[PDB]
């Protein structure tokens, strides 16, 4: 069954998103806003109290199919939302003034994969013409000075940046979804692993966002946040120059596209574990995080 | 996430 302890399959995960919304349809309603290459349902959770014209945040989790702590905090901030609704003050204000969208997995092909055949497996499934080589890497297929750096042209290479920007259904998917909720979405964040930092635009181009100085104090005070816990240590800054160039990702693209608050998290740990963080992590990863996330949902609602 | 950095 559902743990939010331990790491859970694809079947397990999607019976858990009709499960979790049909015990608090008060707080969060189910759609999809597309299907994969192999035709497996881009779940998308509405979390908060429902009502005319709030603001959202956008966050979701498993772009990279290896990086499962990912997939398990979507799960697990869903489940704090509903347990401390009514309890703790300052989530019940942030899930009556605003709603977070969570996408708890985007690349689900690639996670299946992960869990039948290769665990370190990180594209999409999707095939390329003139190779038997699969795959794009989603977080290299947005229309974000796309494939210009940092990305391969190669199908066979993990950072393969598709055939065209947006040529993958999921990250089609997900770009006409923050399209189409444009003047709603006030942040975006994006969950990875690992690395331990927290990263804003730019890394298709070593230019800064106007608003530089900002996403960099925000980001800053997060990650004080997120270290008070149990003294886990981030870093943080412009892609470009924090990790490495890359182009075609989804923070850069949400950006450019006039959302202001754009992070891409990379959770624990430095790599002693890797992409194959124990089990016994996961809650401590997790409330962790949960706090950076806080903080940054308080800022963007004084920031409206 | 890209292998190894
Ligand atoms: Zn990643």
């Amino acid at each position: 069954g559902h743990s939010y302890e331990k790491y859970n399959n694809w079947e397990t995960i999607e019976a858990w998103t009709k499960q979790v919304t049909s015990e608090n349809p008060d707080l969060i309603s189910r759609t999809a806003i597309g299907t994969t290459f192999l035709g497996n349902n881009i779940y998308l959770l509405k979390v908060g109290k429902p009502g005319p014209n709030k603001p959202a945040i956008f966050m979701d989790c498993g772009f990279h199919a290896r990086e499962w702590i990912s997939h398990a905090f979507c799960q697990w901030f869903v489940r704090e939302a509903v347990l401390t609704y009514g309890y703790e003050s300052h989530m019940t204000e942030f899930l009556n003034k605003l709603d977070f969208y969570v996408l708890p997995v985007l690349n689900i092909d690639g996670y299946i994969y992960t869990w039948t055949k290769n665990r370190m497996w990180r594209k999409t499934r999707s095939t390329n013409a003139g190779t038997t080589c699969i795959g794009t890497d989603p977080n290299r297929n947005f229309d974000a000075g796309w494939c210009t750096t940092g990305a391969s042209t190669d199908p066979c290479d993990e950072t393969y940046c598709g055939s065209a920007a947006e040529s993958e259904k999921e990250t089609k998917a997900l770009a006409d979804f923050i399209r189409n909720n444009l003047s709603s979405i006030k942040a975006y964040l994006t969950i990875h692993s690992y690395s331990q930092m927290i990263l804003y635009p730019y890394s298709y181009d070593y230019k800064l966002p106007e608003n530089n100085a900002e996403l960099n104090n925000l980001a800053k005070a997060a990650v004080k946040e997120l270290a008070t816990l149990y003294g886990t240590k981030y870093t943080y800054g412009p892609g470009a120059t924090t990790i490495y160039p890359a182009a075609g990702g989804s923070d850069d693209w949400a950006y450019d596209q006039g959302i202001k608050y754009s992070f891409t998290f990379e959770l624990r740990d430095k790599g002693r574990y890797g992409f194959i963080l124990p089990e016994s992590q996961i809650q401590a990863t997790c409330e962790e995080t949960m706090l950076a996330i806080k903080y940054v949902t308080n800022y963007v609602l004084g920031h409206l | 996430x890209v292998y190894a950095f």
